[PDB]
RNA sequence: GCUGAAAGCAUCUAAGCACGAAACUUGCCCCGAGAUGAGUUCUCCCUGACCCUUUAAGGGUCCUGAAGGAACGUUGAAGAC
RNA sequence: GCCAGGCUGUCUCCACCCGAGACUCAGUGAAAUUGAACUCGCUGUGAAGAUGCAGUGUACCCGCGGCAAGCUCAUCACAUCCUGGGGCUGAAGUAGGUCCCAAGGGUAUGGCUGUUCGCCAUUUAAAGUGGUACGCGAGCUGGGUUUGUCCCUAUCUGCCGUGGGCGCUGGAGAACUGAGGGGGGCUGCUCCUAGUACGAGA
RNA sequence: GUGAAGAGGGAAACAACCCAGACCGCCAGCUAAGGUCCCAAAGUCAUGGUUAAGUGGGAAACGCGGAAGAU
């Protein structure tokens, strides 16, 4: 219903009972915290700021802590906006868990897909350039298996992102 | 010119007002309100409703006609209404009826719905015989075009939605 | 698979021995073809009354894959080489009543009902 | 295309006054505040002293060195550097 | 001197790997040219394509990596070949003929030429007309013509990616709205409507 | 007549188009061509008329049309 960030694990084919195995890659999606809510008062504009995950005491910088102090959630590696849907705010400090996406059957997927080397005057312009590692959005996806108890999301074809990478799922806008 | 020299007679039961080049006229119907250009003057005139060009407009002649003209269609809409007869000719066609939303189906894989503005009540006498009752004749005479727009006289065989008192011309291919 | 000037084999009793493609369709400016796609192949060798004579042009489809074909469950059903029945634009029903070899199940198209019958050897 | 003349007819318009082609733009997604017009939001740190002058978007001295970064090591699905 | 056959990434389409360069580290280090350079685009003029003259727009200062504008690669007008809509039609419908608009997109493979062009075969929706010194030789084979090393540091203008310094007004770490820019917007077949409306029938 | 061998102002730039022949200097004024909405210094100046199309701000012959011009 909206969008949560999660971490790339792996890709793999989901044997169906009919043969006709499906390509699905898997996102980890832990519970994520919402950090603060932009309101048009406020911020200009209706959207959340999430986090997820855990920071080490070394790496949480003091405004860092004061921000997820304040915010009431645990320092999380990375922190995303999420533009809502005009429907209503969240409150600091929620967690979100991966039901919303139980109930989609369609999800575009953005992440940065894996680098690569360097691209020369050929690979680039057919100066040199590079490719990879850039935040790209495939939409058209349909969510194959979803498992909150386990935050285990499946999601048909391919993804930008090596294992581990951070990415966003959100809702199919576009069809 | 002719025309604006012959001012309407106003029956009972029908007020009008004129706020500087407002009309306002209210009936058994309901409120309706017309901005007049201000190229003429309209005074009270009780009983009728007197149209004078005004001085240094050279289309004032025409502009008095035209609005000596919509304030007698809007005074009999208020008075009694105005009342529109469609008819739909052709095998299937339907003119199901409900709320204020008016589906056709003439021909199309999909219906063809359209929305009644406020103030106009459809009836269906007949499956295939369609009736609009509405104070103003634009809002009625406007339902009724988007209506006969969806399926047009086709000039074979004279189908689709025509008006009970228009003339649906139709041909046949002269030897091939 | 096809490519340009691919050689393929014949897997019917029309007399054709070698035939080599000279044209793609199903597909504007088209690279390769497949087996459940046509082909334009002509003849190199024909019987003293093959019903294919050389410089034929004909349409034909690929039964089987050198290259091989994928099912749903992942089988990637592969052959010895190319087989390639003729067809013709008219009248489609291929002179060929008999087929070597097996042949796949993806010949369920509208227009392959009638060869499903044939090829005994599933 | 609803009423409709001027110009007792007529008419896409003169008054009231409506749809509509893949043609154009949003809508699809990416970069983007070096956008000098230099933008918005959240959080954190500094709460000393003294002297002089051309006495104010002034200067100098002792102490202090906060958050953060860089400095170096392991290095990466990050990279020519 | 000719023919038939087998024979490899010459190609459809190229993908990865092995050794030396291409990049950095510590040291050696010369060049052609050089009047001086705070060395932008477009329109117009100019001994005639202007980095320097009139008008207008953009661009923080300085580095590292080269395709090279100074067959491959593209760009711009419609004065339109198609995708095409809309008037007229000697337009019943498909299919068409003339005209107005539309450049958003596309606008081939072989055999003779060195060939632009030109002729024939095979397909598509078309295989368009012109300017850029038929655009492109300090990019590439010289095939004819017209000096067969196809010469002249890619020195410097322009060009994308990524960096060092600086300001957003005390400093710093994060999340972003967004003025604007970029990309592509193609298309065949079948099924229900339906063998239906329409159509004398076809 | 000009340049050749005469500067300078104007025509947006410009040597042959108009005005105008620089002894040097001074932070004064008046004129020639050209301008007096601005860029850029001057009247958004007075009166009598054309203009509804940006024709002005490019175009002949011909019955306002003719009219189509350069990234």
């Amino acid at each position: 219903m909206i969008g949560l960030v999660g971490k790339k694990v792996g890709m793999t084919r989901i044997f169906t009972e009919d043969g006709v195995s499906i390509p699905v890659t898997v996102i980890e999606v832990e519970a994520n915290r919402v950090t603060q809510v932009k309101d048009l008062a406020n911020d200009g504009y209706r959207a959340i700021q999430v986090t997820t995950g855990a920071k080490k005491a070394n790496r949480v910088t003091k405004p860092e802590a004061g921000h997820f102090a304040k915010a009431g959630v645990e320092a999380g590696r990375g922190l995303w906006e999420f533009r809502l849907a005009e429907g209503e705010e969240f409150t600091v400090g929620q967690s979100i868990s991966v039901e919303l996406f139980a109930d989609v059957k369609k999800v575009d997927v953005t992440g940065t897909s894996k680098g690569k080397g360097f691209a020369g005057t050929v690979k680039r312009w057919n100066m040199a350039g590079q490719m990879g590692n850039e935040r790209v959005t495939v939409q058209s996806l349909d969510v194959v298996r979803v498992d909150a108890e386990r935050n285990l999301l499946l999601v048909k074809g391919a993804v930008p992102g090596a294992t581990g990478s951070d990415l966003i799922v959100k809702p199919a806008v576009k069809a | 010119s002719r025309v604006a020299k012959a001012p309407v007679v106003v029956p009972a039961g029908v007020d009008v007002k004129i706020n500087g080049q407002v009309i306002t006229i209210k009936g058994k119907n309901g409120e309706l309100t017309r901005t007049l250009n201000d190229a003429v003057e309209v005074k009270h005139a009780d009983n009728t409703l007197t149209f004078g060009p005004r001085d240094g407009y050279a289309d004032g002649w025409a502009q008095a006609g035209t609005a000596r003209a919509l304030l007698n269609s809007m005074v009999i809409g208020v008075t009694e209404g105005f009342t529109k007869k469609l008819q739909l000719v052709g095998v299937g066609y339907r003119a199901a009826v409900k709320g204020n939303v008016i589906n056709l189906s003439l021909g199309f894989s999909h219906p063809v719905d359209h929305q009644l503005p406020a103030g106009i009540t459809a009836e269906c006498p007949t499956q295939t015989e369609i009736v609009l009752k509405g104070a103003d004749k634009q809002v009625i005479g406007q339902v009724a075009a988007d209506l006969r727009a969806y399926r047009r006289p086709e000039p074979y065989k004279g189908k689709g939605v025509r008006y009970a008192d228009e003339v649906v011309r139709t041909k046949e291919a002269k030897k091939k | 698979m096809i490519q340009e000037q691919t050689m393929l084999n014949v897997a019917d009793n029309s007399g054709a021995r070698r035939v080599m493609c000279i044209k793609v369709l199903g597909g504007s400016h088209r690279r390769y073809a497949g087996v459940g796609d046509i082909i334009k192949i002509t003849i190199k060798e024909a019987i003293p009354r093959g019903k294919v004579k050389k410089g034929d042009v004909l349409k034909a489809v690929v039964v089987r894959t050198k290259k091989g074909v994928r099912r749903p469950d992942g089988s990637v059903i592969r052959f010895d080489g190319n087989a390639c029945v003729l067809l013709n634009n008219n009248s489609e029903q291929p002179i060929g009543t008999r087929i070597f070899g097996p042949v796949t199940r993806e010949l369920r198209s509208e227009k392959f009902m009638k060869i499903i019958s044939l090829a005994p050897e599933v």
